[PDB]
RNA sequence: GGGCGUGUGGCGUAGUCGAGCGCGCUCCCUUAGCAUGGGAGAGGUCUCCGGUUCGAUUCCGGACUCGUCCGCCA
RNA sequence: CAGUCAAGCGUUCAUAGCGACAUUGCUUUUUGAUUCUUCGAUGUCGGCUCUUCCUAUCAUACCGAAGCAGAAUUCGGUAAGCGUUGGAUUGUUCACCCACUAAUAGGGAACGUGAGCUGGGUUUAGACCGUCGUGAGACAGGUUAGUUUUACCCUACUGAU
RNA sequence: UCUUAAGGUAGCCAAAUGCCUCGUCAUCUAAUUAGUGACGCGCAUGAAUGGAUUAACGAGAUUCCCACUGUCCCUAUCUAC
């Protein structure tokens, strides 16, 4: 256990992200396209796959 | 198609050419790099390639399985009599690359020296730097213009020095001289330096101590011309084989139809200028001592020069850097020892080394014994010894 | 106790560890852990000497060991032998062997009283442990094993013999040593006693994989409670 | 070596190719083991892997008992009859190859060993110092 | 390597989605032999695993296994 | 060899990993198709040796994603800098096992490379068997034996004036 | 019973003869498209087209073992021309 308010600060950088579908890469979670270039600015996003 | 089984390139690219060197005496490329802290110092010196031995020392090697325990290792002895400064030079640096504008002499210069820019010197009238010495016996005029020049220009200022080769025992006469760069102080202090030093003698501990890392540049000992097989160590063809073996096969595909440069071709083996990097210097021995072999163990006044001498050179009755290890360059050669161009931390580049014991015996044969009086304690007396 | 020991992974503590009752012997390669145990269990009473023995880390199958007397090969050299005579106390002697077998401990199982040695000895070795160690010696064998300091594990109270021993061979030994002896197992089941473990009139020095019964068995033919 | 190594090894002159036979130094019954690989050799184009003393390698009993025959085992080499150099420079030999069988971990099949066995070898691995009788 | 088909009791073999016979032998009776015959026996995870069905040997998908057929160069 | 779509699979959940029914491509290490060049001849198998190139990356470097707790693994990015083995059988390419290893990745260079080798195979003339044929003879059916020529020229390359 | 007269007998075999095929089982080896011993619905074995066996012999073809070695790991050196 680390704190609940500690775990939600942590999980700010780690967690609640989004991830682009082509290109795998790591985005904001309110993106509605990828910041890449190679996958061409795609807007298949994906929520960040969470555990429990 | 493709090669059917992978095997690393055989030789090395950036040795290249193979090509016999420009010079018996290899050029130093690059100097360690000043700061105009440290006092006026130089940054190399040269000698003569004498021949090896072997050394014990206890290693200290805080880890290794052979800590505190006796190894024996291979070290080779550098013949270094006291160079003389004659010269210095200075370098302005233009767009195009470093460049000099003038070299100061000395005033006397010795038969060894000036041996250097004859080719038949025994019929000759001698006359050099005659007009130049003509030049010098003024009060000053011609002199310290160039010098305030150097002072007033000039990044860079190197030091023409030569060797003394009528001190060794080559048959050579004819001195080697050289430039070494200056790695202290400002520019004045340098060229004052140089200015104090002209005529005198420099010796080998002013520029080394033990334990220091060092690199040695020398041309490689010459072997003519050579096949593929011993200049690049390409594999024997099979014993069946027409038109000889000792070859490489494939020289090259159809396309490009042109045999490439990376192709593995007979040639020149030897004979290149090299500089080998990490030596480590155990010992700065003085000529001017008895029990120059003797350590702190041993303590048998024996000088470092084996029985019978050093096989094809002879004796080390001048000053000597025992370093470790092999270094470029065969017996009777001159070789440039220079300091290292970086600092070496390494935990083996700083291990303090103390010798026990050194080598003196006959190394024309397998020799028995150290010393002479050993040899006749051995043996007893002898019919030729009445 | 029986000590649960490594050396940097190694579950055979008599290979690179000498014990008697008055010094210690530790190889120079040895981690924290290591010297810790002997350093905490052993005290300030008893010192232990990092030692190498022939330019070798295994120290406990070169050398036999006394409360009287320390054994050594040929191979050791006088560095060595100068720094165990310094380090030792002035009560233990320390005598080069020159004898072709060369590993003594292997060779030699001895306590403070009685020794059994290896059969095909030298009679000035014998002599020389009978001299230095004042030990009387018999040649014997456990069971068809010539190396009685690898195959038992000895000390005053009791001994620990190989574990494929005849049950004749086991009172015989044990009415030739005046000690009771068991047949046991050490190191999850390794045979090799001897090198398994070191022993003395109060510690036992053993791998990590040494087993509860064997530990059990350990302690109750030693006497160490 | 590999796995079971109890320190590292200085590098010793590789005297064993593969397809040597050298003696079985232990009392397994096996009389001879036959070298088919070395751990922790590399890969050069047409270069044996070889063995020297102290190495791991695996073996076949090519004579001996018929339990032992027709089947792949780990084994040691003791005894190496190729000079090597150590680090003292005394340049050393025994007069025969010879070497025991052991598990992938390195522990003894047999019990005793006859012979002499090498420094470089009783170090690296410790039940083979346990069951040497003289170690040089 | 691929294609195509295949698989049932201890053995052989029949099955439309609603596991049976023979043989081997389990037993008992039968008999002047050159020893038979009669009556009741047991026996399957339908190759396996899923899905559809209400239930699949029976339908289907996958896997496994065996049999076939066709295949390299100069 | 790679896309796109998304019915489904994946406990739950299209897209972590997958993915039917479709459909768009790239490649020229497959095999065809064609017949342009060469029949006053460009030496047609495989192996050995040796250099370089490509990336559609097996390992090593740094990273992103997971049905990533750790360990192990999978998917993907920049990346060809650096490496990619020892053997039994077969003339083989291929294959299949044994074993080591960080890994035992795929390919090109006139299906690289015979005035570099070898000649096991194929592919002359001798000979045997089986099938076919009345026969001479035939058989990408099997077997055994069978001459591998020349550089001193120009260029290229390696060294030397 | 046909075809066409008679339908392969004694023996032998993945044989120099078996496509499938690197047939199946055993053995030989760490591993064997090789070898040997068996099996036989044998594409397409077979009896003076001679069948089977066979001591001795063979610059015949093939497999394994001991000895031996630069064939090889992995190359080095020397002599003459
Ligand atoms: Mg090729
Ligand atoms: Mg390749
Ligand atoms: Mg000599
Ligand atoms: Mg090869
Ligand atoms: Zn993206």
């Amino acid at each position: 256990i680390i704190e609940p308010s500690l775990k939600a600060l942590a999980s700010k950088y780690n967690c609640d992200k989004s991830v682009c579908r082509k290109c795998y890469a790591r985005l904001p979670p309110r993106a509605t396209n990828c910041r890449k270039r190679k996958c061409g600015h795609t807007n298949q996003l994906r929520p960040k796959k969470k555990l429990k | 198609s493709h090669r059917k089984y992978e095997a690393p390139r055989h030789g090395h690219l950036g040795f290249l050419p193979r090509k016999r060197a420009a010079s018996i005496r290899a050029r130093v490329k690059a100097f360690p790099k000043d700061d105009r802290s440290k006092p006026v110092a130089l940054t190399s010196f040269l000698g003569y390639k004498a021949g090896m031995t072997t050394i014990v020392r206890d290693l200290d090697r805080p880890g290794s399985k052979f800590h505190k325990r006796e190894v024996v290792e291979a070290v080779t002895v550098v013949d270094t009599p006291p160079v003389v400064v004659v010269g210095v030079v200075g370098y302005v640096e233009t767009p195009r690359g470093l460049r000099s504008l003038t070299t100061v002499w000395a005033e006397h210069l010795s038969d060894e020296v000036k041996r250097r820019f004859y080719k038949n010197w025994y019929k000759s009238k001698k006359k050099a730097f005659t007009k130049y010495s003509a030049k010098y016996a003024q009060d000053g005029a011609g002199i310290e213009r160039e010098l305030a020049r150097i002072k007033k220009y000039a990044s860079v200022v190197r030091v023409l020095v030569h060797t003394q080769i009528r001190k060794t025992p080559l048959a050579q006469k004819k001195a080697h001289l050289a430039e070494i760069q200056l790695n202290g102080g400002s520019i004045s202090e340098k060229v004052d330096w140089a200015r104090e030093h002209f005529e005198k003698t420099v010796a080998v501990d002013s520029v080394f101590e033990q334990n220091e890392m060092i690199d040695a540049i020398a041309v490689t000992k010459g072997h003519g011309f050579e096949g593929v097989t011993h200049r690049w160590g390409t594999k024997k063809l099979p014993r069946k084989t027409h038109r000889g073996l000792r070859k490489v096969a494939c020289i090259g595909a159809w396309h490009p139809a042109h045999v490439m440069w990376s192709v593995a071709r007979a040639g020149q083996r030897g004979y290149h200028s090299r500089t080998s990097i990490n030596h480590k210097i155990y010992r700065v021995g003085k000529g001017d001592d008895e029990a120059n072999g003797a350590t702190s163990f041993d303590r048998t006044k024996k000088t470092i020069t084996p029985m019978g001498g050093f096989v094809h050179y002879g004796e080390i009755k001048n000053d000597f850097i025992m370093v470790k290890g092999c270094i470029p360059g065969n017996r009777k050669r001159i070789v440039t020892l220079r300091k290292s161009l970086y600092t070496n931390t390494s935990r083996k580049a700083l291990e303090e080394v103390s010798l026990k014991w050194i080598d003196t015996a006959s190394k024309f044969g397998k020799g028995r014994f150290q010393t002479p009086a050993e040899k006749h304690a051995f043996m007893g007396t002898l019919k030729k010894d009445l | 106790m029986a000590t649960r020991t490594q050396f940097e992974n190694s579950n055979e503590i008599g290979v690179f560890s000498k014990l008697t009752n008055t010094y210690c012997l530790v190889a120079v390669g040895g981690s924290e852990n290591f010297y810790s145990a002997f350093e905490a269990e052993l005290g300030d009473a008893i010192p232990i000497v990092h030692t190498t023995i022939a330019g070798t880390r295994i120290i406990g199958r070169m050398t036999a060991g006394n409360r009287r007397g320390l054994l050594v090969p040929t191979q050791t050299t006088d560095q060595e032998l100068q720094h165990l005579r310094n380090s030792l106390p002035d009560s233990v002697k320390i005598q080069r062997v020159e004898e072709r077998l060369s590993a003594l401990g292997n060779v030699i199982c001895c306590n403070d009283y009685v020794a059994l040695v290896h059969p095909d000895i030298d009679r000035e070795t014998e002599e020389l442990i009978s001299d230095v160690l004042g030990v009387e010696v018999f040649r014997q064998t456990i069971s068809g094993n010539i190396l009685v300091g690898s195959y038992c594990s000895l000390s005053n109270q009791g001994g620990l013999v190989h574990p494929q021993t005849s049950v004749q061979d086991q009172e015989e030994l044990s009415s030739l040593l005046q000690v009771p002896l068991v047949a046991g197992t050490v190191n999850r089941g390794s045979s090799v006693v001897g090198a398994g473990m070191v022993v003395n009139d109060y510690l036992a020095v053993t791998g990590l994989d040494t087993t509860a019964p064997e530990l059990s068995v350990i302690e109750s033919i030693f006497r160490l409670q | 070596s590999g796995n079971g190594a109890q320190g590292t090894k200085f590098r010793i002159s590789l005297g064993l190719p593969v397809g040597a036979i050298m003696n079985c130094a232990d009392n397994s019954g096996a009389r001879n083991l036959y070298i088919i690989a070395v751990k922790g050799s590399g890969s050069r184009l047409n270069r044996l892997p070889a063995a020297s003393l102290g190495d791991m390698v695996m073996a076949t009993v090519k004579k001996g008992k018929p339990e032992l025959r027709k089947k792949v085992m780990p084994a040691i080499v003791v005894r190496q009859a190729k000079s090597w150099r150590r680090r003292d420079g005394v340049f050393l030999y025994f007069e025969d190859n010879a070497g025991v069988i052991a598990n992938p971990k390195g522990e003894m099949k047999g019990s005793a060993i006859t012979g002499p066995v090498g420094k470089e070898c009783a170090d690296l691995w410790p039940r083979v110092a346990s069951n040497s009788g003289v170690v040089v």
